[PDB]
């Protein structure tokens, strides 16, 4: 009847919410949660009652208790990503595999679910090399994609997000949304040089990640 | 700082007897073994250094230790 989660997905009227093994994700609609859904966070821990969920409620942070965070940092691979974004496979939690130096060996796999991940939103597909630590359970924590950052100069806007003058497919101008501006700063023109990150969907296109504006 | 993996060690392998194998190479500033083990190294000669001389030590019972670095 009565659970523990966190909040995976938060979409317009509902959502889904991570169970405390980080093995499957339960459903629930915002008129069964007890709070504004614009003030919740991802990766919130909530407490709910089961007919999907109902009876939503929020609890104060390290109210769920989680495994030690190791400090060591290691690097990996991404192998299964979590089923929010690929509802395609069987599986729910994502997997991240320590290679070998010939990259054929496995050393050791760790899962990883929302918690795990430093930004909440960051799309890890397959293939993605990654640094991350070690919680005591053997799960991935602090989870951090290792990506080469370009940079470029705005080219337009429209609205809340706008282009860079980036070119990748069939010569195209990259897109990127105001919600990966970093600082405080509300001033972003054409012309602004900004270092980003190239983040692309492989089951459609491209975007960028984690752009700052360069000006001195 | 550069990290050393160890994989498919004895039962009685404990986290003391991780850090008295690899100790006599260099610096070791973290280490655990969690049921697969790792051991962090301070300089990376000290990883190489390592792993030439524990990859497939013999730890008896037909075990042979596997210690090799990670992908880059």
């Amino acid at each position: 009847q009565v659970y523990r989660g966190f909040i995976a997905v938060m979409k317009e009227n509902f959502g889904f919410i991570e169970t405390l093994s980080h093995d499957e994700e339960v459903f629930f609609h915002f008129s069964n949660y007890m709070g504004n859904p614009n003030w919740l966070e991802l990766g919130q821990e909530v407490e709910y009652t089961l007919a999907p969920a109902e009876n939503v409620r929020m609890l104060p942070k390290n109210s769920i208790p989680q495994p030690a965070v190791l400090e060591t940092t290691h690097n990996g691979v991404v192998a299964r990503p979590l089923r929010c974004i690929n509802p395609d496979q069987q599986e729910y939690a994502g997997l991240i595999e320590i290679l070998d130096e010939l990259r054929t060996t496995v050393i050791s796999q760790h899962e990883f679910g929302i918690t795990s991940l430093v930004n909440k939103r960051d799309l890890l597909q397959k293939g993605d090399l990654v640094s991350f630590r070690i919680d005591e359970s053997g799960r991935a924590a602090c989870v951090n994609a290792v990506r080469q950052k370009k940079r470029a100069t705005v080219d337009s806007i429209k609205g809340q997000f706008g282009f860079l003058n980036f070119e990748v497919e069939d010569g195209k101008k990259l897109f990127f949304h105001m919600s990966e501006v970093q600082g405080n700063t509300v001033a972003l023109h054409p012309g602004d040089t900004v270092e980003f990150s190239v983040v692309t969907n492989q089951r459609n296109g491209k975007s960028s990640a984690c752009n700052v504006l360069k000006i001195n | 700082f550069t990290n050393v993996y160890v994989k498919n060690f004895t039962e009685d392998f404990d986290d003391e007897k991780l850090k008295e194998f690899f100790e006599p190479y260099g610096k070791i500033t973290s280490y655990k073994v969690m049921s697969f083990g790792f051991v962090a190294f301070e300089t990376t000669e000290a990883a190489e250094a390592a792993v030439q001389a524990l990859n497939g030590k013999d730890m008896g019972e037909g075990k042979s230790l596997y210690v090799a670095r990670a992908q880059k």
